[PDB]
């Protein structure tokens, strides 16, 4: 442990096709060697003696680990750290409904929201009016999964008939101090009749 | 005439997954092309450290080159291409992998070009390299000289650059950069 390499920043959050300076940096009295390994593109270098600064650019993976290096005597000195994007919900979409709906029997309502992530951050409501008819959290799912989809089955009312359905995607990035991004679907109208 | 040939395999972090996968599918692409009697492979994968993923006796008892790679996993490292070169001549080239002292001996290396070691591959002089480039990191002009170190002469013939379908972002990154 006497000499090291570090990376920093170690953890970083990026826009979905933002870039990032990340700054490699050793203890080694004279390193022979120094490099960042990543498959991101690079778009910027400045070097010191111990150190290499890069900016990465066009990030899009969900994420990625980046190796920093410097050579030191007989040993490889290396630190590793994370990127990881997030991307807008953009699009929020609900499916069609059908042209007509007979009262009593059962549709279903899709929201999909495509792209839109870290997965596990994401919450999607569906809605007629106002009024919030099922509301689903991600959280729990795997830190690289992208997109989701909500879908219900809703029964189908008199009262129904001319109410708009639509759905609404949040992506809450506030416990990474990024925000919170929001979008809902156009409206769809419901249109219901009895079949007697 | 018979041949040995082993596959020299980039596993390092600068490869995307998606390109990872595409070198194991020109692998498997290059091995049902030549599935007959005279060839027999190996393959070895590399970043940091090198890893003899199948050999020549394996080779032989399973020839499907899905079942061969299906163990493989990305090793996400550096990429000592030097070392590998030399490990590939000194250490999987025997009889003991089943190797054929009387085969020729041709090495088909797959990488960005982009080496995080140095030194020499005299230990391969008496090899065939061809030099598959393959990633983002290759369009570099040191990239472009390292393939070119690695291969037989005339270098021309024996690098080959595979296209993955993004050679129109490589070109608005250079415009970008020399228009603004
Ligand atoms: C990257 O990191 C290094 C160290 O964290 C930055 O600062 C220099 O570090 C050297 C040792 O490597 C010290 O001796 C100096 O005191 C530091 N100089 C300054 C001006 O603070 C280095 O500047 C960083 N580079 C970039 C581009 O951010
Ligand atoms: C690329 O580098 C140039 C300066 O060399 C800079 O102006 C530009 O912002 C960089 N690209 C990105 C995506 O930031
Ligand atoms: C909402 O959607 C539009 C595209 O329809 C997009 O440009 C905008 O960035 C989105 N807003 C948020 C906060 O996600
Ligand atoms: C509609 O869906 C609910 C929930 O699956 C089900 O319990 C009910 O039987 C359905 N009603 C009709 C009219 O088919
Ligand atoms: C649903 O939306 C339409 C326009 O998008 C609006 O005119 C109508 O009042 C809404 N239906 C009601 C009142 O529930
Ligand atoms: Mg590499």
């Amino acid at each position: 442990e006497p000499f090291w390499a570090d990376l920093q920043p170690r953890v970083a959050f990026v826009e979905r096709g933002g870039s990032l300076w990340l700054n490699c940096s050793t203890n080694c009295p004279r390193p022979e060697r120094g490099g960042l390994e990543t498959s991101l593109r690079r778009n910027g270098t400045q070097r010191g003696l111990r150190w290499l600064a890069r900016q990465l650019v066009d990030i899009r993976e969900p994420e990625t680990q980046p190796v920093c290096f410097f050579r030191c005597a007989r040993r490889t000195l290396q630190a590793r750290g994370l990127i990881r994007t997030f991307q807008r919900p953009d699009r929020v979409e609900l499916m069609p409904l059908p042209p007509w709906q007979p009262v009593g029997e059962n549709f279903t309502l899709s929201c999909r929201v495509p792209g839109a992530g870290p997965r596990a951050s994401l919450t999607l409501t569906l809605l007629r009016g106002a009024q919030e008819l099922i509301r689903r959290s991600f959280a729990g799912e795997p830190p690289r999964a992208r997109g989701a989809v909500l879908t219900a089955t809703v029964l189908a009312r008199r009262e129904d008939h001319g109410a708009n359905f639509s759905c609404r995607a949040e992506l809450d990035l506030r416990p990474h101090g990024l925000g919170l991004f929001e979008n809902s679907s156009a409206p769809r109208e419901l249109r219901t009749f009895s079949l007697s | 005439m018979n041949v040995d040939l082993v596959f020299l395999f980039d596993g390092s972090m600068s490869l995307q997954p998606d390109e990872f996968q595409k070198i194991l599918d020109f692998m498997k692409d290059v091995m049902k092309k030549l599935s007959n009697t005279s060839y027999q492979f190996a393959a070895v994968q590399f970043s940091t450290s090198y890893k003899t993923e199948f050999d020549f006796s394996d080779y032989v008892k399973w020839k499907d080159p899905d079942a061969l790679l299906k163990h493989v996993k990305h090793m996400l490292l550096l990429t000592n291409t030097f070392g590998a070169i030399n490990y590939v001549a000194t250490e999987v080239f025997r009889e003991e992998l089943g190797a054929r002292p009387d085969a020729t001996k041709v090495l088909i290396i797959i990488t960005d070009g982009e080496a995080t070691d140095s030194g020499n591959i005299d230990a391969a002089k008496d090899i065939i390299r061809y030099i598959i480039g393959i990633g983002k990191h290759s369009q570099t002009k040191e990239s472009q000289e390292t393939l070119h170190k690695f291969a037989s002469k005339p270098a021309s013939e024996f690098v080959k650059i595979l296209d993955t379908g993004e050679k129109l972002k490589d070109l608005f990154t250079e415009l970008q950069k020399k228009i603004y």
